[PDB]
């Protein structure tokens, strides 16, 4: 979860992206536009002689 | 009360075009 950069419209709440995720969100009880990004994730791999 | 009015000349339904009007934001999703 990190701030949000971009300006929302008022009534716009949930930043959506190019493949439709969602990027973006407002607070429903406090009142904050934050951005959304994913979790890392890779795939480990074993180098050995 | 509710006063009506007399004398009226008819609508006649005229019509003009649109252009590129009536667009609205179907949801409120920033993008």
């Amino acid at each position: 979860l990190t701030p949000s950069s971009k300006r929302f419209q008022p009534f716009q709440q949930f930043g959506r992206d190019v493949s439709d995720f969602t990027d973006s969100v407002r607070d429903p009880k406090t009142s904050e536009i934050l951005d959304i990004s994913p979790c890392s994730f890779g795939g480990v791999s074993v180098i050995t002689p | 009360k509710c006063l009506d009015f007399d004398d009226r000349t008819p609508p006649a339904n005229t019509q003009f075009l649109s252009s590129h009007r009536g667009v609205y934001y179907p949801d409120d999703i920033f993008r």
